[PDB]
RNA sequence: ACUUGGCGGAAAGGCCUUGGGUGCUUGCUGGCGAAUUGCAAUGUCAUUUUGCGUGGGGAUAAAUCAUUUGUAUACGACUUAG
RNA sequence: CUGACGAGUAGGCAGGCGUGGAGGUCAGUGACGAAGCCUAGACCGUAAGGUCGGGUCGAACGGCCUCUAGUGCAGAUCUUGG
RNA sequence: GGCCAUUUUUGGUAAGCAGAACUGGCGAUGCGGGAUGAACCGAACGUAGAGUUAAGGUGCCGGAAUACACGCUCAUCAGAC
């Protein structure tokens, strides 16, 4: 389970995109404010991309939010997981990059005997 | 602007349905009777037929009486505004002006 | 409502047939026109040849092929008026006038099949009595079709092979005529005219 | 019997639009047998489903069918604004489409 | 840590709903729902069939029989909204119908006792149909749209 | 030892490669194209007649201002040529893929050449002298090839899944509804 | 204009079946074999 | 579904007609069954083509390259021959 | 809790994302595999960007509180290399 | 470094010319309409849903009446704002 928590509305789920990230490749795709004087994505034209601004912003109720409903929380070892015993459905544990797979076994079964939601169990699994 | 001289039962639906309060700015709808009552016993006025009475007999205190309603904000008319240009005369076939009575027909469309 | 609706073009507007014809295509239906070369233009002839002679000195500067494309068939005149109403540059407008076929005559899978007019595009119901008209083989004939006497010999044979059809049909109604007398004064005709039927 | 037709069928038009914008959200549709306003009046609210056929079977079946409502009355002509549940797809555009007689006004 | 863990953490202490101001309230069908009238189902297994309706019921639906000795609809529920209310009427007085309940019905061959049941009611029910004529032979039909009927000008 | 995209089984393949040759690339891709899935007996008789003129090699990405031919009718392409330096160093590499094939045991009957790439290679620099005084590249474009050949082999059959149903309660009503009927 | 049909000859020469033919010396000459045993029966199709 | 003959070329490929056979008949009066799909969620009822299996009929060739030709030609193409 | 308001180039100010390095801390992560690279796989943030899974790989590197700067790129007939 | 538009206006035959005056804009401004046009009409823009409208329009492209009503007009160069 998690809160009771309104239905998750995410006004504007596509990413913006730069103008022009696609017809060339040194143009990275990350945002950028378009600032020339001709320019028809500062001036927001029909038909052109839709820019980045405070009215897409989220719910304060459902912000950091996972499908889940759980904001998730990284968790390097057994001592930062075990600051998660108080609040087991209101935060998620997800275990970060570099944890060997000698700690994830350890990690998982103690979040198991906790009840902390991990968000990446499958990973480095030993199959 | 097209203004006229509305009856009782326009200033009655207006400030029934679309009739709001400036307390210390705030605009603040007038469900109840006790905002008219603490914002304007000191002028007598202590029910909201009691603001529909100042404004309609033009009386002593209508200065504070109209002062304390915010400014309507009406729709759009519900029937079009009958002509096929606003901005000609209500003399000439448009909408601005002195239309006298016929302003009520207006306002009873867009409250 | 029918699956195809076959349309008898003789008497009608070549623009108001094409606008009515064209909104129909563009919402799902198979219209066929039939007997396009006697449509009919409002104004004089030479009105109309006058008309056709400002089109037909439009092409090409550098490449007489590539120009417009200037059809002298009845069917395609009146398919050139009704295409600058579909919008044929989309796949929508495309769709849309695969839906038509105009033909000059009756061919003969169409000539079986029960042909409607369109009342708001005669040229009899439009018109004001004494305005000229232009039958569009006329028209047609003065700008180069070569087939107008070809497919008036087609005609007069299929009418022909028509009205003998219509004999062949109407003295039989004549007979059922009868059985529509035989059966009155019965209880069931009775209670038939008590419910209207 | 040879009929086993419980619903009007319709036919789908172009979206709500101008002449230049178009609102995919409200689709038009284009009742046979309907010419004026008021009597447009009475298939407000009547469902209507887009059916379609597809090439993966799923749930037993090839038919995959959009549902939506009838919302209400455009033009002097008889269309009608009808709304969907994921809207109809503008490749529909002179499609049949079944406006069903329930939820029944009589 | 590789991440600081934050100040304040939210408390999981749920809260009640409010009090609300939606009380129940018994359905008012439309006027042309009177006992006894021929109804047109108009979806489900029996669509197009016509049948005769009975008792209201209080979850909102309607409790119809055919009679199952002429078209082939047992006692059922169907809701208000799929059903064309015909003109015709059938007098209902003289059926037991009072017997049946929401409860009689529930998802948990076919039970006997609505099989007697359902024999209880159409003996009465057929009894009193064969006093008009055709109508025998109008509830054994269905209901179909033939070509060139308008709804919103068909007079059911 | 590492080679492309290969969907075939090591077991019954072989394998050539032939590393830094100078070639002309875009000949020896037009070459390893239409030599491309064939058999490897069909193979090593079609590049011997291509060096006599009797049949051509379709030229097909790399071929603008190239000269349309007769023999580019066998495949309905009307520019086509006869690199003779890149189907020798094609066929070299044939008969060391069929040395590498009798090697491994694999019968020479049912061989089809079936992955054969080449790609760009370093090239070697030499120059040109331009009017006014200028210098310009001269560039050679050698080839990497590689090829893989493997015994062709039937009976995949179309055996699949089952495709286990989610159909509905009043849908089995229905179809459990007429074998009370019919089936 | 448009042809409807066309009637051949009994025993056409070798000539025209020449013409039907891009490469004479391969072919194994079998133009209008089907078609000229049409006339062994008493010309019931031709006279059709 | 057989059969009988006639008509139809504008894109006939359809229309009319003869004699039987089988099936249904709501033209009229009947008997049984049709529930549980459980208060609607197309309740799956048009086809077209590709391919693969079975059965039954029919027939058993071309074209290209290479060689050649010169009434043709920048290359193809074209016309020829074996 | 209530109410109002939200175009913006040059320009001004604020809150922040990222980078190289420094003091502190998490007795942080790590050859049971750090950094890097690829990834029409996924999650979060309006966005700067952060995070995870998979492959590759081969030894170091991060979160936070502050400090410091040779700190952020599509364009300069920009430099070097390809 | 400005430009445009209405009313007033100087020079000039005249200008999409030069120079002034009041105001509005464009520069910085999107949007709906003028088929397209920086400044004309409307209306000035956080993200969405519903309703009603402005300017313009409702034969067909193009969403919306080939609506209603009284007249005029035939153009072998119509006219449509």
């Amino acid at each position: 389970a998690s809160l009771p928590h309104p239905k998750i509305v995410k006004k504007h789920t596509k990413k913006f995109k730069r103008h022009h990230s696609d017809r060339y490749h040194r143009v990275a795709e990350n945002w950028r404010k378009q600032k020339g004087i001709d320019s028809v994505v500062r001036r927001r034209f029909r038909g052109n991309i839709s820019q980045p601004k405070i009215g897409y912003g989220s719910n304060k109720k459902t912000k950091f939010l996972s499908p889940s409903g759980h904001k998730t929380f990284l968790v390097a070892n057994v001592k930062d997981l075990e600051t998660l015993t108080m609040h087991t459905k209101t935060y998620a544990a997800e275990i970060a990059h570099n944890i060997s797979a000698k700690n994830r076994v350890v990690i998982l079964a103690r979040a198991k005997a906790l009840g902390i939601k991990v968000t990446n169990p499958k990973g480095r699994l030993a199959l | 602007v097209a203004y006229g001289y509305p009856s009782y039962s326009t200033i009655r639906q207006l400030v029934y349905k679309r009739g709001f309060g400036k307390i210390n700015k705030q605009r603040v709808p007038l469900s109840d009777n006790a905002i008219i009552e603490a914002n304007l016993g000191k002028y007598g006025i202590l029910s909201i037929d009691d603001l529909i009475h100042e404004i309609i007999t033009v009386g002593p205190h209508f200065k504070q009486a109209n002062n304390f309603l915010w400014p309507f904000k009406l729709s759009n008319p519900s029937g079009g505004w009958g002509v096929p240009r606003k901005f000609k005369h209500f003399i000439q076939g448009g909408s601005f002006g002195n239309r006298e009575e016929f302003i009520n027909k207006l306002v009873k469309s867009m409250n | 409502v029918e699956p195809v609706v076959v349309i008898d073009g003789k008497g009608h507007l070549v623009g108001r047939l094409a606008s009515v014809v064209a909104k129909q295509l563009l919402n799902g239906q198979k219209i066929v026109v039939v007997r396009a070369e006697e449509l009919n233009i409002s104004g004089e002839f030479f009105r109309n040849k006058l008309k056709y002679h400002d089109f037909l000195r439009k092409a090409t500067a550098f490449n007489k092929t590539r120009g417009p494309f200037h059809f002298r068939a009845p069917s395609r005149i009146f398919y050139k008026a009704l295409r600058g109403m579909v919008s044929h540059k989309t796949a929508r407008g495309k769709a849309a006038l695969e839906r038509l076929k105009v033909f000059e005559g009756i061919p003969p899978p169409y000539d079986k099949k029960k042909r409607v007019v369109v009342p708001q595009a005669l040229r009899v119901l439009r018109l004001k009595p004494g305005r000229k008209y232009t039958t569009l083989g006329k028209l047609s004939t003065s700008v180069g079709w070569k087939y107008e006497d070809v497919v008036a010999k087609l005609e007069a044979k299929r009418k022909v092979s028509s009205a003998e059809y219509y004999a062949k049909k109407r003295a039989f109604t004549k007979k059922v005529a009868s059985a529509n007398a035989t059966a009155a004064e019965s209880d069931v005709a009775k209670q038939l005219a008590a419910l209207g039927y | 019997a040879e009929s086993h037709r419980l619903y009007v069928k319709g036919k789908h038009l172009s979206y709500q639009r101008s002449k230049r914008v178009n609102n995919p959200n409200v689709s038009l549709i284009k009742i046979e047998g309907v010419a004026t306003p008021q009597d447009a009046q009475f298939y407000l609210g009547k469902r209507i489903a887009y059916v379609y056929r597809a090439s993966k079977e799923v749930r037993g079946s090839k038919i995959r069918v959009m549902w939506g409502k009838v919302t209400r009355t455009h033009g002097n002509s008889g269309v009608v604004r009808a709304t969907f549940r994921n809207n109809l797809p503008a490749k529909t555009f002179g499609a049949s489409v079944r406006i069903f007689l329930y939820p029944s006004n009589i | 840590s590789a991440q600081k863990a934050p100040k304040w953490y939210p408390s999981e202490d749920v809260a009640a709903l409010k009090k609300t101001r939606k009380a129940a309230r018994p359905q008012k069908l439309r006027a042309s729902l009177v006992p006894g009238t021929v109804l047109i189902l108009l979806a489900g297994r029996f669509r197009g069939k016509r049948v005769v309706y009975l008792k209201h019921l209080e979850d909102n639906t309607l409790l119809i029989s055919g009679p199952f000795k002429v078209n082939g609809v047992p006692l059922r529920r169907v809701n208000a909204r799929y059903v064309i209310a015909t003109s015709t009427k059938v007098s209902v007085e003289g059926v037991n119908v009072e017997k049946f309940n929401v409860e009689y019905f529930a998802k948990e061959e076919i039970k006997a006792e609505r099989v007697e049941d359902q024999k209880v009611v159409d003996k009465a029910l057929i009894a009193e149909i064969k006093k008009t004529p055709l109508l025998k032979q109008y509830l054994s039909a269905s209901f179909s749209l033939k070509n060139g009927d308008k709804p919103h000008m068909l007079k059911f | 030892a590492r080679y492309g995209a290969t969907s075939t089984n090591p077991a019954k393949s072989a394998s050539a490669r032939g590393s830094y040759l100078r070639v002309s690339f875009k000949n020896t891709r037009e070459t390893a194209q239409a030599i491309n899935g064939w058999e490897l007996t069909k193979a090593q008789k079609y590049l011997e007649q291509v060096l006599d003129h009797q049949r051509a090699i379709p030229f097909r990405r790399f071929n603008s201002s190239i000269g349309r031919t007769a023999q580019g009718k066998e495949f309905g392409v009307t520019k086509a040529r006869w690199p003779a330096k890149s189907v020798k160093f094609v066929q070299g590499l044939l008969q060391n893929a069929a040395a590498n094939a009798e090697a491994k045991g694999l019968d020479a009957t049912k061989l089809y050449v079936s992955h054969i790439q080449v790609n760009q290679a370093p090239k070697q620099r030499r120059r040109t002298y331009r009017a006014h005084g200028r210098i310009n590249k001269y560039e050679s474009s050698p080839s990497h090839i590689e090829l893989v050949v493997t015994e062709k082999e039937e009976a995949v059959a179309k055996a699949a899944e089952k495709k286990v149903v989610r159909l509905t309660s009043r849908q089995r009503g229905r179809i459990a509804a007429q074998k009370r009927i019919a089936a | 204009l448009r042809s409807l049909t066309t009637v051949w000859a009994e025993h056409l020469s070798d000539e025209v079946k020449r013409r039907f033919y891009k490469n004479w010396y391969k072919s194994k000459k079998k133009a209008f074999t089907k078609y000229s045993a049409k006339y062994a029966q008493d010309g019931a199709g031709i006279e059709r």
